[PDB]
């Protein structure tokens, strides 16, 4: 079930990904986004996306639907 | 049982305030039906009658289970 | 039982009330694992005579729930 | 969520289609001058000013 | 009467893959269909399969129905050995959620009106992402029933509970004018091993070699990473234990995909050597 | 020519299905109906069937009834329905041809050039596909032997559009595998490739014993194909490839011993852990 649910994770970590702007981390596994389309965001981060890396104002994909960072 | 049937009414009495639901309903019904189990005494049945008559379906059914 | 045998009203009771999820009327058949924790003193003539039993214990370790 | 919390030109997140408002984000600040606030120290001291 | 949340429908295995290659082929345009099944007593409701309908422009609605080519082909399904009623209708609503709008009500009243137990089930294709197949059944509720105070439909026992309804259904009208009906899909034996023949693989592949030069350049790529993690564990270690984790579990995931790749290789080729010759 | 065909599980599961009803309505060896798909190149894309009408006499070989008009107007429906769908070929649920594929290949020529029959079996197997595709090829034989109108094989495979397999992968959830090599895994798909390479050797071994005892003729092709693959066997004691794999067997060696002796000390730190958390907690619950 463990292999199950990290391939679940890689999966939503998928293509077809929208590309926006992380402006700010707002806590923890959380931050803001503006997405391309126009509008800002409050989303969700995946886990491991190398938070170090993750400088405001920064390229990022999001998810289609739910506009997650991931 | 008869001889020593210590029931205790008011939390049946405070559950069935509270109940919103057919299914909190008919919890309720049983839950009497337990506590009265073999004491042959429907005093609450016989008391909320508007209660009881709130039933419907298959409620009436467990109803009259409770009953038995 | 209280001798040790398996009591087949009441197991069959308990499975068929844990029967429940699927059909709440069977939820009654509970009643049948319901055993009165009764001691009854009968004398030759088959009935029941005022006998005064005795238990050393405080009046609290199995007490009835007071009203609240 | 306490109103009270809730001071004018605040940003807040709302929910999808019900735009209920459910967290207070930090103030809005435009971004020329919030990356002008000193995050890492420079490594100067008062030892290394003489006179 | 009431029917109870204990209700089912049975969404067969093909009902649900003609479902969802139809939402998928002819998005996003609302495609909609018949369900060719039975209801056999109560509480079940068997789509065996379904039947598309031809794009006719005007949305979906009753419009869209076509019953002469519905007629048609009912009559020609049952001559090849199909003899289903129609148990309600299916139709997608691509990305924007899975419930009902206003012309669905009203077909779906139409088609109780026909038989007051057809279901009408939505599919989301475009949500309908590998590995979460947003679909839901529906049926209305009377007017009547809802302001006379009594429950849309009656509880008898906990199956069709269990079920966390949607936000978007909710603010939509989950249960102001219909209701979610719990979906079973049967899946037989013989069907899930004709499924699994998908993607199960070839005796080839398993008794496959992996190319040699790439193997050597993952192993020595990978224990080059395990060094730079020993070195990091290293200093981990010294420092927790020196002022009284990321480092030690990213050692042990490389660990276990060196041990695992590099041992499938060597049986692999131990197996090759000794039955090829 | 057709090179490839790639058969759909939305096929698979309503060929299935139709086997299933006419076998419950009714007892029949095989079940027939039509094939649509489309081209790119070479490769046929079969992603759509329809049963059609048809029973034939088992013991004449050669009366049949399949129903052109049906044919016909299921698709023409499914053209409706569906337009980049046109008829491509046929297929009958049965584990053996008949005298009768030839002629119902011929009528579903009419209908598609290049038609090709799907043999789609019902039982399920554990080695191959359940699928075997043939295309009618009737040529004078180069080889100077009488030539008669046959089938020849196709190669065949399954694949599946996406929103098919966003359901079947929902259908198999419940026994799915891991989408990744977990060392039992991986050992398990190396026997089972050790078991279909047997059966595949054995079905041949089979063939070679019907083909010299007399019952079967010599297929040149197949005689053939059998002298490349033992032209093809390797040769593994030869030195200068026992030295390499050698070589290359020490390197994987040493690969595994590093990861082993790492992971030793890692469980010796994981103990290490445990025990100083074991003797503060007891201490603590002394004091
Ligand atoms: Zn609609």
């Amino acid at each position: 079930e463990f292999l199950h649910a990290q391939e679940e994770v890689k999966r939503i970590q998928s293509i077809p990904l929208v590309i926006g702007q992380f402006l700010e981390a707002v806590d923890q596994n959380t931050a803001i986004v503006g997405s391309t389309t126009g509008s800002n965001y409050y989303v969700r981060i995946l886990s491991t996306i190398d938070r170090e890396l993750l400088k405001p104002n920064a390229s990022v994909a999001l998810h289609k639907h739910s506009n997650a960072l991931v | 049982l008869i001889r020593n049937n210590n029931t205790d009414l008011m939390i049946l009495k405070n559950t069935k305030d509270a109940v919103r639901n057919s299914v909190c309903h008919t919890a309720t019904v049983i839950a009497n039906s337990f506590m009265h189990c073999g004491t042959t005494s429907d005093q609450f049945l016989r008391d909320n009658l508007e209660w009881l008559a709130r039933a419907t379906n298959w409620a009436k059914f467990t109803a009259t289970a409770s009953l038995g | 039982s209280r001798t040790g045998h398996t009591h087949m009203p009441s197991v069959v009771g308990v499975l068929v009330f844990t029967q429940f999820w699927f059909w709440f009327p069977l939820s009654h058949f509970l009643s049948l694992a319901y055993t009165p924790t009764c001691v009854i003193g009968l004398n030759k003539d088959l009935k029941m005579p005022k006998v005064q039993y005795k238990s050393n214990c405080k009046p609290s370790t199995f007490a009835y729930p007071a009203p609240l | 969520i306490d109103i009270n919390d809730v001071t004018p030109n605040c940003r807040v997140a709302l929910r999808n289609d019900s735009y209920t408002l459910h967290k207070i984000l930090p103030n809005k600040v435009d971004p020329l001058v919030s990356l002008m606030m000193v995050e890492k120290v420079p490594d100067s001291t008062y030892e290394m000013i003489g006179g | 009467p009431a029917v109870d949340t204990a209700e089912q429908v049975y969404i067969s295995s093909l009902a649900l893959l003609k479902m969802l290659k139809h939402g998928r082929a002819g998005v996003p345009m609302e495609v909609m269909g018949l369900m060719l099944g039975e209801f056999v007593d109560d509480y079940t409701v068997r789509v065996i399969d379904v039947f598309a309908m031809p794009q006719s422009g005007t949305g979906v609605s009753v419009e869209a129905v076509d019953p002469v080519f519905q007629a048609k082909m009912l009559d020609m399904l049952k001559q090849t050995g199909r003899p289903e009623m129609v148990v309600g209708w299916y139709h997608s609503h691509p990305g924007f959620g899975c419930w009902l709008s206003g012309v669905d009500i009203n077909t779906q009243q139409s088609f109780e009106a026909l038989s007051e137990r057809a279901v009408a089930v939505v599919v989301d294709p475009i949500q309908s992402v590998k590995g979460k197949v947003v679909i839901d059944a529906f049926r209305l509720i009377n007017a009547n029933m809802m302001v006379l105070g009594h429950e849309p439909r009656q509880t008898t026992s906990n199956l069709g509970h269990l079920n966390k309804p949607s936000i978007q259904a909710l603010i939509h009208g989950l249960n102001r004018h219909y209701y979610s009906i719990t979906i079973n899909y049967r899946k037989n034996e013989l069907e899930q091993k004709m499924l699994l023949n998908l993607h199960k693989k070839s005796w080839m592949e398993g008794l496959t070699l992996q190319d040699y030069s790439e193997h050597c350049k993952h192993n020595e790529s990978v224990v080059k990473e395990m060094l730079e993690l020993a070195k990091n564990y290293n200093k981990a270690v010294e420092e927790e234990d020196k002022m009284t984790q990321d480092p030690k579990r990213h050692l042990e995931e490389h660990v276990d995909v060196l041990m695992t790749s590099n041992i499938v290789q060597c049986l692999a080729a131990m197996l090759d050597t000794v039955v090829f010759k | 020519a057709v090179q490839k065909v790639v058969v759909h599980p939305l096929v698979l599961l309503s060929v299935v299905d139709h086997f299933n009803r006419i076998g419950k309505v009714g007892n029949q060896k095989r079940v027939v109906g039509v094939l649509l798909g489309s081209w790119q190149k070479k490769v046929l894309d079969v992603s759509n069937s329809f049963a059609v009408p048809f029973d034939e006499d088992d013991k004449d070989d050669s009366v049949w009834f399949l129903d052109h008009d049906y044919l016909e107007n299921m698709y023409g429906m499914f053209k409706k329905v569906n337009a980049r769908e046109r008829i491509v070929g046929w297929y009958h649920t049965g584990p053996k041809l008949h005298k009768n594929d030839i002629a119902i290949n011929e009528l579903m020529k009419r209908y598609c050039p290049n038609s090709v029959l799907v043999i789609i079996d019902v039982k399920p197997k554990d080695l191959g596909l359940p699928t075997e595709a043939y295309i009618s090829v009737e040529e004078v034989h180069d080889d100077g032997t009488p030539t008669s109108k046959t089938f020849e094989h196709v190669t065949s495979e399954i694949g599946a559009e996406e929103a098919e397999e966003v359901g079947v992968e929902h259908l198999l959830r419940d026994i799915k595998d891991t989408t990744v090599g977990t060392l039992s895994q991986r050992i398990t798909n190396q026997v089972h490739g050790l078991k279909g390479l047997n059966s595949k050797l054995l079905d041949i071994r089979s063939y070679l014993e019907k083909v010299a005892t007399g019952k079967l003729p010599i297929n040149h092709q197949i005689i053939y194909q059998l002298q490349d693959v033992f032209n093809l066997l390797p040769d593994v004691s030869l030195q200068e490839f026992v030295k390499a794999f050698y070589l290359k067997t020490n390197d994987q060696m040493v690969v595994v011993y590093l990861a082993s002796l790492i992971r030793s000390v890692v469980a010796l730190h994981n103990l290490i852990n445990n025990k100083i958390a074991n003797r503060d907690a007891e201490k603590k619950e002394g004091q």
